[PDB]
C-alpha cells in the first residue's frame, strides 16, 4: 500500500548492487584487448593469474569508422601487421588520430619477411646500429623490419603525447602481458602525475 | 547530397602527364581531408594521395611519391592530382574519396563495401 | 555483373520516388507551427511545471 | 639568538597556518566534486585530514605558550596550570595530540604502499583494500599510542608534558613511527626506479619534477634530512640546520595540498567545467 | 558498361531536384518569423542514475514514463525506476559489446543488440523471477545499431549490414528486410501509428519505409556526413536528424525537404542523439561536446544547454508524457533533466 511496493522495492534493488559489486571486481580485474589485423570472438587467456580478453571482430563489413569507438575503453588494441602495408599504416594512422581512441594505446606486432618497390625511401635506408637482433638471421632481413618498424613509428611520434604508447613487436602472450603491465603501470603514473 | 565528380583521365605515353580534377557537391570543401584512391584492374583499391583541409598537411603512397602531386582549391570547391611521368603500372581507376567528418585526421575510406563520399570514379589507362 | 544489377535497382527507387506528388513547404511549415502551438498547453519541458506535481522533485 | 629563533617558532607557526588553510580548501575541493571521488583521493582526504589534525595539535601548544606569556607572567597564579598538568585533562588531550603525529606518519605511509600496490601489485579487490588503508592509516596509531598512554599513567605520569632520559618506554611511539619512515623512503626508491625506467623509452629536467612531487606526498624529507643536514650531528655554528627541518614540516600540509589538489590537471578541469556551467547563466 | 542508365539515375535527380525547388515557395523561417519564442529553457538534473561500469551506448524510456532500460558495453541491461533511483532488474548480457536497447511499449520485454550481430528478447514478466532470453534474433550480418518494438511480437531492427530488419519473434525469422542503404544504417525511429519509420545511415541520407509493404518510400538527402541520429516529430508527418557534421535538419514527410537545419559555428562536434519535446516546439540534441543544446525547433535558435555530462552523450530519450529528458553518457551515468 505505502512500504509494501516500496521498502521491498529497495530491497531487490540491495540485492542487485551486492551482483553489481562482484560483477565490478570482475570487470576491474579483466583486461579487454581488441585484435585487428559470429560479429565478435571473445578469447579468453590468463597470464600469471592476470585475465586478458580478446575480441577479434568476426562478421563485420569492412568498414570500421563507427564500431572502432565501441572499443576506446580497452586496455590495448592489438594491430597485427602482416600495398598491404601502406594500408596498415593508414589503418594505424587513422587508430592513432582517432577522437576517441586518442587515450588507446596500440600493441603491435609484425609477421613477415622475404620492399624497394612500394617504398623507395627503403633503397636509401640502412639500418639503425644502436638496435641490433641477436641470432642473426639475415644483415638484409633485419635492415627491412626496422624500416617498417620506422614507418609505424613515425606515426606514433608526430603529435601524439603522452596518452597512449605503441609497443612494436617483431614475431607472444607474454608480451602482451608485459605490455598491457606498461600501460597500467603510466596510466597509474599520471594519475599521480609523475608523469 | 555528398556528389563528387573526378574529371581527367583516358590514354597516355609512358612518361605522359594528366591532370584530374574533382568537382565537390554538397558540403563544404574547406573543412574535409580529402584523398585520391586508385583501383588497379584485378587488384583491391589502394590509397594514392592525401591533402589536408587547408593544403598544408600533403601525404603520398610509396609508389606515387615525387611524380605525383595533389592540390586543391577550396574557393572554387576542385581537387587536383597532376600525374607527371606516368608508369604503365599506373593504370587504374582514379576515385576521389573524401574522408567521412570534418575536423579530422582519422580517415576510413578504401573499402571494397560501398563508401559513401567517393566519386564513380576516371579510367586512366597507358 | 552487380554493376549493372545495382544501378538498376537504384533506377526503380528514383522512378517511384518521383511519381509521388509534394505540397508545397508554406503548406507544411503552417501544420507544423499548428502541432506545436495547439499541444504547447500540454509540453512539460515548455511551460514551467510547479514543483508538486512534477513527479522528480 | 632570540632575533632568530623566533623567526623559526613564527615559520612553525605560521607554516602549519597557510597548511590548515590550504588543506581545507583542498579537502573541499576534492570532496564538494561529485567527480573527484576516486578511491585515491579518498586516501587524499583522509591524509589531508590527518594534517589538519596534526596542525591542530600545533595551534594548541602555540596558543598555551601564548597564555603562559601573556596571562600567567603578571596575574601571577597557577592553580589552573598546576591543575591541568596533573589531572586527567593533561595526560587525555596529550595522548589524542601524539595521535594527531603518529596517524599521520601512517597515513603519509599508506599513500605510499598504495601506489605501489598501484605499480608493482595490481591484483586484488578494491571494495575491501580501501577499508584496509582506512584502518592501517587510523587505528594501527591506536595500537601503539594507547599502549604508551597505559605505561606512561603506569610509570613516569610526574609531568604529561616532559619526560626523563628513560628512552626504554618510548620505544612506542619513536619507533612505530620511524619504521613507517623506513617504509616510505623503500617505496620511493621504488617509485623512482619505475618513474625511470618509464623515461628509458632531458629527463634530468625532468625527474626533478616527479621526485620533487614524491617528497611531500611520502615524507621523504625526514630521510633526507637525517643524512645530509648531520654537521657534527649537533647543534654546531648552523643556522639552516635546524630551519629547514621545521620548515619542510610545517609547509608540508601546503605542499600536499599544491601538488595534489591545486595544480592536479584532472582538478582544474573540474574548474574549467563548471564554470562555462555557470558562464552560461 | 552502365552508363545506359546511370545517366538516367542523374537526370531522375535532376526532376525530383527541381521538383522540391517548386514546391519550396517560401521557408520555415519565413513562416515562423512573428512566432515569439520559447524563451530560456533552463533544465536542472532531477536525477543522476549510478550503477553502470562503462559507457552506455543506449536508453529507452517506458511508455509509462517512469521505467527506462539503459544497455552498457559492461554487458548490463539495467532496468531502473527513475523517479526512486532504485533498480529494477540487471540483466547481465552474453556479449558486452551492446550498442542499442529498446523497451516494449507494453512493458513486457527488453531488446538489445551490439557487435554480436544479435537482437536478444528478455521476458521480464515471467513467472520464475528471474529474467532470461526470450529470443536471439540472428539474421544479420554486422553490428546491430538500433532495435524498436512494433508490439511484443513485432521489432525492427537496423543494423551494420546496410540493411534494416521486421522480425517476427515468436517466429525468430525475418519478415521483411529494408534494403538501399549504402552506407550502414545508424538509427530508426516508428512513426506514432508505426506503419511507417525513417532510418539514417552512414551515407548522409535518411529513408522512409513502409513497414508492411516493405518499401523504401521517400529519401532524404541534406546531410553531409554520417547520421548518427533520427526521430519523429510527434505529429509523425515531419522527422529531424542529426550527423557527424555538427548539424541537425528537419526533415518534412509531405514536401519531401528539408525545412530547418539546426546550425551554431561554436558547434563543430557530431550530434549523437536526437529527440523532441511532447509538442515538437523543442528539439533536443545530444552533442559529442558533452552537452545537449534544447533548439527552437521552429524558430532554429537555441534555447538552452545541458551541460552536466562529463562524457560523451550517446543517447538521450524524452518521456511519453513529456515531463523528462534522461540523457545518458560515456561516464556511466544517466542524468534525468526537467
Ligand atoms: C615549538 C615550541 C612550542 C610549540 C608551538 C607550536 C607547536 C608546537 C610546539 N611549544 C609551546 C609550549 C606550550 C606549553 C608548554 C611548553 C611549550 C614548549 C614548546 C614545545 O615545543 N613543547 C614540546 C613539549 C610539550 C608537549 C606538549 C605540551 C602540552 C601538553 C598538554 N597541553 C598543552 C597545552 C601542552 C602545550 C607541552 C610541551 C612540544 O612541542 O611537544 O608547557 C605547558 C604550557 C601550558 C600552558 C597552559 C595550559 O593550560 C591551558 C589553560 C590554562 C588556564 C586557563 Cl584559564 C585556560 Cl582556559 C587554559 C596547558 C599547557 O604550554
Amino acid at each position: 500500500d505505502q512500504r509494501n511496493e516500496e521498502k521491498a522495492q529497495r530491497e531487490a534493488n540491495k540485492k542487485i548492487e551486492k551482483q553489481l559489486q562482484k560483477d565490478k571486481q570482475v570487470y576491474r580485474a579483466t583486461h579487454r584487448l581488441l585484435l585487428l589485423g559470429s560479429g565478435i570472438f571473445e578469447t579468453k587467456f590468463q597470464v600469471d593469474k592476470v585475465n586478458f580478453h580478446m575480441f577479434d571482430v568476426g562478421a563485420q563489413r569492412d568498414e570500421r569508422r563507427k564500431w572502432i569507438q565501441c572499443f576506446n575503453d580497452v586496455t590495448a588494441i592489438i594491430f597485427v601487421v602482416a600495398n598491404r602495408l601502406q594500408a596498415a599504416l593508414k589503418l594505424f594512422d587513422s587508430i592513432w588520430n582517432n577522437k576517441w581512441l586518442r587515450d588507446t594505446s596500440v600493441i603491435l606486432f609484425l609477421n613477415k619477411q622475404d620492399i624497394e618497390d612500394y617504398f623507395p625511401e627503403f633503397a636509401r635506408y640502412t639500418t639503425p646500429e644502436d638496435a641490433t637482433p641477436e641470432p642473426g638471421e639475415d644483415p638484409r632481413v633485419t635492415r627491412a623490419k626496422y624500416f617498417i618498424r620506422d614507418e609505424f613509428l613515425r606515426i606514433s611520434t608526430a603529435s601524439g603525447d603522452g596518452r597512449h604508447y605503441c609497443y612494436p613487436h617483431f614475431t607472444n602472450i607474454r608480451r602482451v602481458f608485459n605490455d598491457c603491465r606498461d600501460i597500467i603501470q603510466r596510466m597509474h603514473l599520471r594519475q599521480y602525475e609523475l608523469l | 547530397q555528398v556528389q563528387l565528380q573526378e574529371s581527367g583521365g583516358g590514354l597516355v605515353q609512358p612518361g605522359g602527364s594528366l591532370r584530374l580534377s574533382c568537382a565537390a557537391s554538397g558540403f563544404t570543401f574547406s573543412n574535409y581531408k580529402m584523398n585520391w584512391v586508385r583501383q588497379a584492374p584485378g587488384k583491391g583499391l589502394e590509397w594514392v594521395s592525401d591533402i589536408s583541409q587547408s593544403g598544408a598537411s600533403i601525404s603520398y603512397t610509396g609508389s606515387v611519391k615525387g611524380r605525383f602531386t595533389i592540390s586543391r582549391d577550396n574557393a572554387k570547391n576542385t581537387l587536383y592530382l597532376q600525374m607527371n611521368s606516368l608508369k604503365p603500372e599506373d593504370t587504374a581507376v582514379y576515385y576521389c574519396a573524401r574522408c567521412p567528418a570534418p575536423f579530422t585526421r582519422d580517415c576510413f575510406d578504401v573499402t571494397s563495401t560501398t563508401y559513401a563520399y567517393r566519386g564513380q570514379g576516371t579510367q586512366v589507362t597507358v | 555483373t552487380a554493376s549493372i544489377a545495382q544501378a538498376r535497382k537504384l533506377v526503380e527507387q528514383l522512378k517511384m520516388e518521383a511519381n509521388i506528388d509534394r505540397i508545397k513547404v508554406s503548406k507544411a511549415a503552417a501544420d507544423l507551427m499548428a502541432y506545436c502551438e495547439a499541444h504547447a498547453k500540454e509540453d512539460p519541458l515548455l511551460t514551467p511545471v510547479p514543483a508538486s506535481e512534477n513527479p522528480f522533485r | 639568538p632570540e632575533e632568530q629563533l623566533l623567526f623559526l617558532y613564527i615559520i612553525y607557526t605560521v607554516g602549519y597556518a597557510l597548511s590548515f588553510s590550504a588543506l581545507v580548501i583542498a579537502s573541499a575541493i576534492l570532496l564538494g566534486f561529485r567527480h573527484l571521488h576516486c578511491t585515491r583521493n579518498y586516501i587524499h582526504l583522509n591524509l589531508f585530514a590527518s594534517f589538519i589534525l596534526r596542525a591542530l595539535s600545533v595551534f594548541i601548544k602555540d596558543a598555551a605558550l601564548k597564555w603562559m606569556y601573556s596571562t600567567a607572567a603578571q596575574q601571577h597564579q597557577w592553580d589552573g596550570l598546576l591543575s591541568y598538568q596533573d589531572s586527567l585533562s593533561c595526560r587525555l588531550v596529550f595522548l589524542l595530540m601524539q595521535y594527531c603525529v603518529a596517524a599521520n606518519y601512517y597515513w603519509l605511509l599508506v599513500e605510499g604502499v598504495y601506489l605501489y600496490t598501484l605499480l608493482a601489485f595490481s591484483v586484488f579487490s578494491e571494495q575491501w583494500i580501501f577499508r584496509l588503508y582506512v584502518s592501517i592509516g587510523w587505528g594501527v596509531p591506536l595500537l601503539f599510542v594507547v599502549p604508551w598512554g597505559i605505561v606512561k599513567y603506569l610509570y613516569e605520569d610526574e609531568g604529561c608534558w616532559t619526560r626523563n632520559s628513560n628512552m626504554n618506554y618510548w620505544l612506542i611511539i619513536r619507533l612505530p613511527i620511524l619504521f613507517a619512515i623506513g617504509v616510505n623512503f623503500l617505496i620511493f626508491v621504488r617509485v623512482i626506479c619505475i618513474v625511470v625506467s618509464k623515461l628509458k623509452a632531458d629527463i634530468k629536467c625532468r625527474l626533478a619534477k616527479s621526485t620533487l612531487t614524491l617528497i611531500p606526498l611520502l615524507g621523504t624529507h625526514e630521510v633526507i634530512f637525517a643524512f645530509v643536514m648531520d654537521e657534527h650531528a649537533r647543534g654546531t655554528l648552523r643556522f639552516i640546520k635546524l630551519f629547514t627541518e621545521l620548515s619542510f614540516t610545517s609547509f608540508q600540509g601546503l605542499m600536499v595540498a599544491i601538488l595534489y589538489c591545486f595544480v592536479n590537471n584532472e582538478v582544474q578541469l573540474e574548474f574549467r567545467k563548471s564554470w562555462e556551467r555557470w558562464r552560461l547563466e | 558498361e552502365l552508363d545506359q542508365l546511370r545517366q538516367e539515375a542523374e537526370q531522375l535527380k535532376n526532376q525530383i531536384r527541381d521538383a522540391r525547388k517548386a514546391c519550396a515557395d517560401a521557408t520555415l523561417s519565413q513562416i515562423t518569423n512573428n512566432i515569439d519564442p520559447v524563451g530560456r529553457i533552463q533544465m536542472r538534473t532531477r536525477r543522476t542514475l549510478r550503477g553502470h561500469l562503462a559507457k552506455i551506448y543506449a536508453m529507452h524510456w517506458g511508455t509509462d514514463s517512469r521505467l527506462l532500460v539503459s544497455a552498457s558495453q559492461d554487458g548490463k541491461l539495467i532496468i531502473w525506476d527513475s523517479y526512486t533511483t532504485n533498480k529494477v532488474h540487471a540483466i547481465p548480457l552474453r556479449s558486452s559489446w551492446v550498442m542499442t536497447c529498446a523497451y516494449a511499449p507494453s512493458g513486457n520485454y527488453v531488446a538489445c543488440g551490439g557487435l554480436d550481430n544479435i537482437c536478444s528478447i528478455y521476458n521480464l514478466k515471467t513467472r520464475e523471477g528471474n529474467v532470461r532470453v526470450s529470443r536471439e534474433l540472428a539474421g544479420h550480418t554486422g553490428y546491430l545499431s538500433c532495435c524498436r518494438f512494433l508490439d511484443d511480437n513485432q521489432i525492427v531492427t537496423s543494423s551494420g549490414d546496410t540493411t534494416c530488419a521486421l522480425w517476427d519473434i515468436e517466429t525468430g525469422q525475418q519478415t521483411t528486410t529494408f534494403t538501399g542503404h549504402t552506407g550502414d544504417v545508424m538509427s530508426l525511429s516508428l512513426a506514432p501509428d508505426t506503419r511507417l519509420f525513417v532510418s539514417g545511415a552512414c551515407d548522409a541520407s535518411a529513408k522512409l519505409w513502409d513497414v508492411r509493404e516493405g518499401m523504401c518510400r521517400q529519401t532524404f538527402t541534406g546531410h553531409e556526413s554520417d547520421i548518427n541520429a533520427i526521430c519523429f516529430f510527434p505529429n509523425g508527418n515531419a522527422f529531424a536528424t542529426g550527423s557527424d557534421d555538427a548539424t541537425c535538419r528537419l526533415f518534412d514527410l509531405r514536401a519531401d525537404q528539408e525545412l530547418m537545419t539546426y546550425s551554431h559555428d561554436n558547434i563543430i562536434c557530431g550530434i549523437t542523439s536526437v529527440s523532441f519535446s511532447k509538442s515538437g516546439r523543442l528539439l533536443l540534441a545530444g552533442y559529442d561536446d558533452f552537452n545537449c543544446n534544447v533548439w527552437d525547433a521552429l524558430k532554429a535558435d537555441r534555447a538552452g544547454v545541458l551541460a552536466g555530462h562529463d562524457n560523451r552523450v550517446s543517447c538521450l530519450g524524452v518521456t511519453d508524457d513529456g515531463m523528462a529528458v534522461a540523457t545518458g553518457s560515456w561516464d556511466s551515468f544517466l542524468k534525468i533533466w526537467n
